[PDB]
């Protein structure tokens, strides 16, 4: 049974590091924050007695 | 009476520098004189403790 269904968002910042190499000789680690408004939509139910 | 204590210590630690110089200068009799210098730094660190 459909209880109820909502969408939720929220703030995170995600830090990453990536080897980035330019011309195959100018390598470089590079460490990044990404500030990402992650959204994403939870739907609960519950089971009845058909 | 029983102690157990476990310590571990981990570090890491990496710098990572590229320098390019490139230099190119063309000079007639007096007439035309053309110099062209680029530089190119790049300086990364990167320290990860545990
Ligand atoms: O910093 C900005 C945000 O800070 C909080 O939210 C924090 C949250 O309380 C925390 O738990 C985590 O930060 C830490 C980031 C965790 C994910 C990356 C972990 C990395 C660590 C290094 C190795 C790779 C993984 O998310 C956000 C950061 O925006 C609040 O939502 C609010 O103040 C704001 O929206």
């Amino acid at each position: 049974v459909h209880l109820l269904s909502q969408t939720h968002e929220e703030g995170y910042s995600r830090l990453e590091c990536k080897k980035k190499c330019t011309l195959k000789i100018f390598c470089k680690t590079v460490c990044e924050d990404v500030f990402r408004v992650a959204k994403a939509e939870f739907r609960a139910y519950w089971c009845v007695a058909a | 009476q029983e102690d157990h204590v476990r310590s571990s210590f981990l570090l890491d630690n990496q710098n990572s520098q590229n320098t390019v110089t490139a230099s190119a200068g063309i000079a007639f009799l007096n007439i035309v004189n053309f110099k062209v210098e680029t530089d190119y730094i790049s300086q990364t660190s990167l320290t990860k403790d545990y």
